[PDB]
């Protein structure tokens, strides 16, 4: 599994409860929707985009 | 000894160099992480933090924008790899902090300083899936203004026939770039969409990393600063040719690939783009 469709409206702490249990090893990162991030590709890394309510606010996916 | 990276051979810069044209006073502003200007194999030239908790620009707490910087200029010397154009005059435009992240209105202020301060050529190894306003204004001001701005396409591969191409790359003011890897394929990762460019090398990319360390990185991010150092190369062997010429240089000399949905104008080849009469290879 690469892409979390189903988390988006989920709260980031379900998010990441779900992720590591598909991605055990997964580096996550919370950052606010809405912002600019670096263009690397990291195949362990999952940036997680909530919204000012702390909700899934794009679908997570890894890189 | 020093090292040339494959993705330096791949877009011809070897050539430019043997003619004896490296980026000498061009002036590349690197709009990231910040650049570690104690790196034997970089030197920075100037710059400024538009990050409000991190005011040194030559403190690079990610690693990003470090690698960013020696793909475009990374020291012709007898150390480390060698950059695109290992000439040119380096800057360091701060916008993203440690996490890799940065508010719109922090990139903007990084665009404004660097037209404010008259840079030749804008690499911005960054962006986001919606655009702003305000964003579309400063990537256009800094093109009227005579800057070549080149920005990574992004890294969220296909999603059927829907453009995949993130902000500000999808503008049509900026040059979007595309990832392939040695053989010129696609990198599975790499955006896709009608405001595609041209692709540069983006797959196990050596270049400097703070505290004088070394690494291969992956993305658009490092396919980006292969073109805005072939950008430099171009300006340090045609210093009158405007933006414009230099843009145009590029995409009218790629060696074309696939369909353009994914490959865009193809792989650029900055020989070809560096010479009077142009076509594609
Ligand atoms: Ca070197
Ligand atoms: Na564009």
């Amino acid at each position: 599994k690469t892409e979390w469709p189903e988390l988006v409206g989920k709260s980031v702490e379900e998010a990441k409860k779900v992720i590591l249990q598909d991605k055990p090893a997964a580096q996550i990162i919370v950052l606010p929707v809405g912002t600019i991030v670096t263009g690397e590709y990291r195949i362990d890394r999952v940036r997680l985009f909530v919204d000012r309510l702390d909700n899934i606010a794009q679908v997570p996916r890894v890189g | 000894a020093q090292s040339v990276p494959y993705g330096v051979s791949q877009i011809k810069a070897p050539a430019l160099h043997s003619q004896g044209y490296t980026g000498s006073n061009v002036k590349v502003a690197v709009i990231d992480s910040g650049i570690d200007s104690s790196h034997p194999d970089l030197k920075v030239a100037g710059g400024a933090s538009m990050v409000p908790s991190e005011t040194n620009p030559f403190q690079d707490n990610n690693s990003h924008g470090t690698h960013v910087a020696g793909t475009v200029a990374a020291l012709n010397n007898s150390i480390g790899v060698l950059g695109v154009a290992p000439s040119a005059s380096l800057y360091a435009v701060k916008v993203l902090g440690a996490d890799g992240s940065g508010q719109y209105s922090w990139i903007i202020n990084g665009i404004e300083w660097a037209i404010a301060n008259n840079m030749d050529v804008i690499n911005m190894s960054l962006g986001g899936p919606s655009g702003s306003a305000a964003l579309k204004a400063a990537v256009d001001k800094a093109v009227a203004s005579g800057v070549v701005v080149v920005a990574a396409a992004g890294n969220e591969g296909t999603s059927g026939s829907s453009s995949t191409v993130g902000y500000p790359g999808k503008y049509p003011s900026v040059i979007a770039v595309g990832a392939v890897d040695s053989s010129n394929q696609r990198a599975s990762f790499s955006s896709v969409g009608p405001e595609l460019d041209v692709m540069a090398p983006g797959v196990s990319i050596q270049s400097t990393l703070p505290g004088n360390k070394y690494g291969a990185y992956n993305g658009t991010s490092m396919a980006s600063p292969h073109v805005a150092g072939a950008a430099a190369l171009i300006l340090s062997k045609h210093p009158n040719w405007t933006n414009t010429q230099v843009r145009s240089s590029l995409e009218n000399t790629t060696t074309k690939l696939g369909d353009s949905f994914y490959y865009g104008k193809g792989l650029i080849n900055v020989q070809a783009a560096a010479q009077h009469h142009h076509h594609h290879h």
